[PDB]
């Protein structure tokens, strides 16, 4: 009885929830930018190809100072890139050859590499001795690492496939926060230009809002039709977009609580590996497994271009901090600088 | 008889290492060094010419 | 990280000598390694550079066809044979430490100096070379080149260092602005074009000694003769 | 029982979902529009540049 | 001819490490790399054990070099472990002699580099493991996540404090028996090198994780042939045929692994041939219709395999019938796959 009971409370809160949110869809974005004049045909093209990797391309982070890129592939190495020059400035070997996920410090003194081992590795780059070492091993879940990104020095938030993401303090290495709630594997975070406040998305159909240093999560949002590939967040911090196996990429507002715009089309039955927003959020990016990019008018959802050029799985998608270029890598061991 | 030679030395690199089962190049590494016979012999027939 | 160099001594004229670094502490096999000798004289001058890998080696025209460098990674060892030796090679010998890639220090770390006795461009110019100073002043010196030191690629490529007495040379400041690992805030600088200058916010007594400017722009490299920030 | 105490945590989730401030998304969407105008001209991906500005020409 | 002096010798820089990829990329290409699927307790063992049950294929000599870097590995995360354990306690103890911080400052420095053994270093674990006072305090310390193997990078002090290391099993064993995640074997064939994946316990969604693995040699499924009479112990209604039928079927037509090849080994063939005598395969499949004779239900069940490839025209499925006391149930992989990778390649260049 005291279950059903618990059962009977979440039904209505859950109506609850859904009529406030229904009772503030005033208006539909197609009634608003309608007459907002269209970002006409984009053509991008790839200004450097950058080679060296043997493997497939599962991870690639853009650096703060808009000239490196840290990526890694199955073959087991980390390569540190000079964008404007083609070069290798590092290659890092890993112990374990399957990497899911790599970050650039914000700093530039680290880089952090993890995977189906459950420990994400935090490298220190600027030593004295010349070479590259790990840190840090930061051991504890209990599943693979989908994700990390760094918030300051000496700290860094994690994915897990287990399903709980944690806060870490790498000069300590231990967690201090733990993130739970998430029904399916986590799949990705994404930070805001404020290291309080990130999103993560799961195996789930749904994605969800959480508080850095209070560990709780704030919202939930869901109108996913499979589980969650990519999430960002739209540059001005109040707002995200989530791409999925459905095909369809979405778009969602903090404060309106609520699914603002979907990006699909008839003729698009693959599904979504990465998403980012450009610099002023008016172009939406995304890549597909079908090897190309698009480019979305996030403001009307109609296509705006396409990336192709690679022949394979698009794996990694991001824009540098200045809006300037564009990078991407897929299954092809190729990366691609665009513009 | 360029090409005859090509097509069969293909298969000897194949065959006697698989320490690496990778690599095989396809067509383009072939009209590659029937390229650089054809240069070599006309390199000599354009000097006999001159 | 340290390298120490060892095998020095006496020599005729006319004779040759093999000097010696061992290096530890730091991953030997990745770096370059410049030989830069110090005539009580004349101060700082650069004689060869051999590159972290092989193959690329530069030697200054004073020493080009008598001085050989090589480099055995196995046993951590820098080697500089020398042949044809004359008066003028008397010095005191560093075994200094460079690596480069973008946001690399290519002067960071200098050996302690090996004493050869022998029996019997772009040139950095400089003023005054004796500036009296008193500790809590603030502190004003400059350098010029002959040639302008900015690439087209934005960056300049002027580096300057610190000598104490009794003490190698150490690197405080690097393309420009950029300050070496445990520099004080105290050091600064900036300039454009063929004349640049460093800033002391303070001197302290840990400031005193002989400051040198150089280019690393193209080869040879060279070295300006050297300002005595002495009370 | 674990089912009924997860059950509870749950309940406590919704019952703070259901209680936070909302605006309505007409508002949101206009704030998102001038976000992208104010910022159109700093993207180079939508506003071309020169090969003398772009690094990678 | 624009390059400063600087930019060239950062060029140098990369071109070498392109070189040192180059290099690596060549060794690295030799292994076969074999996904091990199926259904648990399906005689996978069998294909394992007989794997290892020769032993020819030991640690290599060259990876016995491998090993004398992973003891040098595993000899620097000893003495570091000691010299924090004891620096890291909820409840200190006093040290038997003022000597030892000095001692932990040496271990702490020597593995912050982290390159090689040195035996002064080899002393200090040897005496901190004698000092009565960081034993005492292993009780204590033992609470936090310790590795299970733990004890053996310090009991093991006498033979790793020798630089000229004899390596052994155990020496890797530290870091396997972890078992964490998917767990690969590590061995050797005629000069081939293998690394098979044995994949158990996943849960999760089964083909969610995997996809990343295209590109693996061949997949290799595992049935018991004699467990056909066997009812499913997780599902009371379904036979244990079936819940392998259904495992083969959701993976052998799985869209990222298009056209790799399969190879499909039926186990207790013998014991499968004197029991089809006694109860005909109508047990677990009663629309059988052939006689209890092994040429008709040996090739039925094959047959019945073969039928849930949907891609039939690209991916070949292969089949090998073993028992217990075989040597053809090792040697056929062995070519089998030698035979894949050649026919992937040739597929590659358009040859075939």
């Amino acid at each position: 009885s005291e279950l059903d009971q618990l059962r009977q409370e979440a039904e209505q809160l859950k109506n609850q929830i859904r009529d406030a949110r229904k009772a503030c869809a005033d208006a539909t974005l197609s009634q608003i930018t309608n007459n907002i004049d269209p970002v006409g045909r984009i053509q991008m093209r790839t200004r450097r190809t950058l080679r060296g990797h043997l493997a497939k391309i599962y991870a690639m982070h853009w650096g703060t100072d808009s000239r490196l890129l840290v990526s890694a592939s199955q073959d087991g190495k980390l390569i540190i890139w000079d964008s404007y020059t083609t070069n290798k400035v590092h290659a890092i070997p890993l112990r374990s050859s399957w990497v899911m996920t790599c970050a650039y410090a914000p700093s530039g003194n680290y880089v952090a590499c993890g995977g189906l081992d459950n420990i994400c590795s935090i490298y220190n780059l600027k030593t004295r001795e010349g070479n590259v070492r790990v840190s840090r091993e930061l051991a504890g879940h209990t599943g693979y690492l989908s994700c990390c990104r760094f918030l300051d020095d000496n700290q860094i938030v994690t994915s897990s496939g287990d399903t709980t993401c944690a806060l870490w303090d790498i000069e300590t290495g231990q967690q201090t926060t733990t993130f739970t709630g998430h029904t399916g594997d986590v799949m990705s975070l994404s930070l805001a230009p404020d290291t309080r406040l990130f999103v993560s998305g799961a195996c789930d159909a749904s994605a969800k809002l959480w508080d850095v240093r209070e560990g709780m999560c704030r919202q939930t949002f869901t109108g996913h039709e499979s589980d969650i590939n990519a999430i960002c967040f739209f540059p001005n911090g109040n707002a995200f977009a989530t791409g999925s196996d459905d095909a369809t990429c979405r778009l969602f507002d903090l404060r309106a609580d609520q699914e603002l715009m979907t990006y699909s089309h008839d003729n698009i039955i693959c599904g979504i590996t990465s998403v980012s927003f450009s610099k002023s959020g008016r172009l939406l990016l995304a890549g597909y497994d079908d090897f190309n990019c698009n480019v979305w008018d996030a403001l009307k959802a109609d296509r705006a271009g396409v990336l192709a050029g690679h022949d394979n799985r698009v794996s990694c998608l991001g824009v540098t901090d200045d809006g300037m270029a564009v990078a991407t890598g897929s299954w092809d061991s190729f990366l691609k600088i665009w513009n | 008889f360029g090409a005859m030679f090509a097509k069969t030395w293909r298969v000897h690199a194949i065959f006697k290492n698989v320490k690496m089962k990778k690599k095989i190049i396809k067509d383009q590494k072939l009209l590659v060094i029937v390229g650089g016979m054809l240069l070599i012999d006309l390199c000599i027939l354009i000097c006999w010419q001159a | 990280v340290q390298l120490v160099e060892s095998g020095g001594g006496l020599v005729q004229p006319g004779g040759s000598r093999k000097l010696s670094c061992s290096a530890s502490g730091f991953a030997f096999s990745s770096f370059g390694m410049h030989w830069v000798r110090q005539a009580p004289e004349k101060g700082l001058e650069w004689v060869a550079y051999i590159s972290s890998g092989s193959g690329t080696i530069y030697y200054a025209d004073t020493v080009k066809g008598r001085f050989t460098i090589s480099r055995d990674d196995p046993k951590n060892t820098l080697f500089l044979q020398m042949t044809s030796l004359r008066s003028e090679d008397t010095a005191m010998y560093y075994c200094v430490r460079s690596i480069y890639y973008y946001g690399s220090s290519p002067f960071d770390f200098w050996g302690q100096g090996t004493t050869l006795t022998v029996s019997s461009d772009i040139v950095m110019t400089q003023a005054t070379s004796s500036v009296p100073v008193t500790p809590g002043e603030s502190v004003s010196i400059s350098c010029r080149s002959s040639k302008s030191l900015l690439h087209s690629n934005g960056n300049t490529y002027l580096y300057w260092f610190l000598q104490r007495p009794g003490q190698s040379p150490q690197l405080l400041i690097y393309r420009m602005s950029n300050l070496a690992s445990g520099v004080p805030d105290r050091f600064s600088g900036s300039g454009s074009g063929t004349a640049f200058t460093l800033t002391i916010s303070r001197l302290e007594a840990e400031d005193v000694g002989v400051y040198y400017c150089m280019q690393h722009l193209e080869y040879p490299l060279t070295f300006g003769a050297g300002t005595k920030l002495e009370l | 029982t674990a089912s009924i105490a997860q059950a509870r945590k749950l309940v406590e989730q919704l019952k703070m979902e259901a209680n936070i401030d909302r605006i309505k998304v007409s508002k949101a969407a206009a704030d998102l529009m001038a976000y992208c105008e104010a910022h159109a001209k700093e993207d180079p991906l939508l506003t071309p540049v020169p090969a003398s500005e772009n690094p990678f020409r | 001819c624009t390059l400063s002096a600087e930019d060239k010798a950062a060029v140098e820089r990369s071109k070498m490490i392109d070189r040192n990829l180059r290099e690596d990329g060549e060794k690295a290409a030799r292994e076969v790399k074999l996904l091990l699927l199926g259904a648990g307790e399906s005689g996978k063992n069998t294909i394992v054990k007989q794997m290892k049950i020769i032993h020819e294929a030991g640690y290599s000599e060259e990876e016995c070099k491998q090993y004398k870097a992973v003891v040098y590995s595993n000899t620097i995360q000893s003495i570091i472990a000691i010299i924090r354990a004891m620096g890291r306690l909820k409840i200190d103890f006093g040290d038997s002699a003022r000597a030892d911080d000095a001692r932990q400052l040496f271990v702490l420095a020597g593995a912050a580099e982290e390159g090689f053994m040195t035996a002064e270093l080899a002393g200090v674990i040897k005496r901190l493991w004698k000092d009565s006072g960081v034993q005492a305090c292993f009780n204590r310390s033992r609470e936090y996540q310790l590795n299970d193997s733990a004890a053996y990078y310090l009991n093991d002090l006498d033979r790793i404090a020798q630089p000229n290391y004899i390596p052994t099993q155990q020496d890797v064993l530290r870091t396997r028996v972890k078992t964490t995640g998917i767990v690969e074997t590590h061995f050797t064939f005629k000069d081939l090198h293998f690394k098979m994946f044995d994949v158990g316990a996943q849960r999760s969604e089964r083909k969610k994780w995997i996809h990343c693995f295209e590109g693996v040699t061949a997949i290799i499924f595992c049935v018991a042939l004699s467990d056909y009479d066997l009812v499913l112990a997780e599902d009371e209604e379904m036979n244990r045929m079936h819940a392998s039928m259904k495992l083969f079927d959701s993976i052998c037509n799985n869209k990222w692994f298009t056209d790799t090849s399969i190879i499909l080994f039926l186990n207790k063939k013998d014991l499968f041939e004197e029991k089809i005598k006694k109860s005909p395969l109508t047990i677990c499949y009663p629309e059988y219709a052939g006689s209890n004779t092994y040429e008709e239900a040996a090739a039925y069940i094959q047959c019945q395999f073969e039928d849930l490839n949907k891609r039939k025209d690209t991916k070949e499925i292969y089949t090998h019938f073993t028992c217990s006391t075989d040597t053809k149930n090792v040697q056929f992989v062995f070519d089998a796959v030698t035979d894949v990778i050649i026919k992937n390649n040739l597929k590659d260049c358009g040859l075939f």
